[PDB]
């Protein structure tokens, strides 16, 4: 918990930057400066592949990164704004819950564990995909739900 | 003439592997087209 | 005329043949749920994927 | 179980359409349009060994899609129309339990996943062998009693 | 003069190439929170060992 730091456009909210594990992670669809100035200051690298900018955590200053896993079992998740239901290889919300400016935000289990990030999602009807980045126990991988949108 | 006539379609000159290379190259193309149809048969033919 | 006709009747053979090969080998991934089609398939195929 | 996939493709309708997982199924032995536009306008690919017709699922109305699994323990099924016995890897129903026109429907476990789909059967005294359409790990496959009649 | 400027440039070219393919390669590795980088990786990629 309050491992969530805000990114911010010149006039606005554009997204948000979280502390997982041993490395800082914001999606590359973000235009903004990080509100801490500790981690605006830090150098990212950019990937278009997995629309991620990431970098090492500051952890001798920065301890309260959150943990993580790469399992992902069928069952209901917490991110933040709601539970989201997770099932074969997708996440869904539902529809009046998501939100552009929401991007960023990462969905936790029932142990507090982070496994995936949200870019985004689709509108399937009385239900909304979630597109999110997650990782096998090796690499990063991203799910991407067909006429899924950033957000 | 002294000789008798050409006229077969036999008797083309050499220099006429062009000829064979065509048909050759074409006849191969066919071949590995029908391979690839009848391997992708029996797979099919063998599931149910 | 006759030989150019030929052979390029024996390429339209083969090239339909190809094709008919091409949705046979495919259409039982369509059919499932998940259209799981394995990498090496649809480079070969010329298809995509199910996330597509 | 207690929702309804069954779209009717013609007025004098013989089998139903229906949503399984990310794909529209129907019977390839059946003629008509199916119902409701959206479904009306999609392209099918036919397998005659499969007598089986499928297309894309739209998204927005991919939330109403029925849950699909390949999972077949033995034990006892639901269909609309009754119970089904599943004994040696095949299913099985009374004798007056279903009739023609009734094909199309689902088969669905005690979890409301869709193991098998009816295109016919074999009546053979006071019980019913079920041709059915289902699937294995990433491939499907076609049961067919000796003497079964298409539905 | 111009045989030597093509050369060069061709070498240019080749460093080009593998510096890409050297970014590409490890990027899944680097991007992934709580990953470790292959020790035979780390060579071929003539990057340091793991996070340090
Ligand atoms: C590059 C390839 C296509 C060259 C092919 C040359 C062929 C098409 C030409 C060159 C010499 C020609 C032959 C010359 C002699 C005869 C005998 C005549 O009574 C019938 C036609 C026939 C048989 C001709 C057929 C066409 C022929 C074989």
């Amino acid at each position: 918990n309050d491992c969530i730091f805000e990114v911010k456009h010149e006039g606005k909210v554009t997204g948000y930057a979280c502390l997982v594990g041993d490395k800082v992670m914001k999606p590359a669809h973000v235009k903004g400066t990080i509100d801490n100035a500790d981690l605006a200051k830090l150098a990212f690298k950019r990937s278009s592949k997995y629309d991620l900018e990431c970098a090492q955590i500051p952890v001798h200053m920065k301890s309260d990164a959150s943990k993580f896993t790469h399992e992902k079992p069928e069952g209901y998740y917490n991110w933040h704004h709601g539970a989201v239901q997770y099932s074969g290889g997708r996440f869904t919300i539902p529809t009046g819950a998501g939100k552009p400016g929401d991007s960023g935000r990462p969905i936790f289990d029932n142990k507090g564990r982070v496994v995936a990030i949200v870019l985004g999602g689709a509108n399937e009807g009385a239900r909304t995909a979630l597109s999110v980045v997650t990782w096998n126990k090796d690499i990063v991988t991203k799910i991407t739900p067909e006429g899924a949108e950033e957000w | 003439a002294s000789h008798t006539t050409l006229g077969v379609q036999d008797i083309s000159a050499t220099a006429m592997s062009w000829v064979q290379k065509i048909t050759g190259g074409v006849g191969l193309v066919v071949a590995v087209a029908a391979l690839i149809l009848i391997v992708v048969l029996c797979v099919s033919f063998s599931r149910h | 005329s006759v030989a150019s006709f030929v052979l390029l009747s024996m390429v339209g053979v083969a090239v339909g043949m190809c094709m008919c090969a091409r949705r046979r080998c495919i259409t039982p991934y369509e059919l499932t749920p998940g259209a799981t089609v394995p990498f090496l398939l649809s480079l070969i195929c010329c298809i995509r994927t199910a996330k597509a």
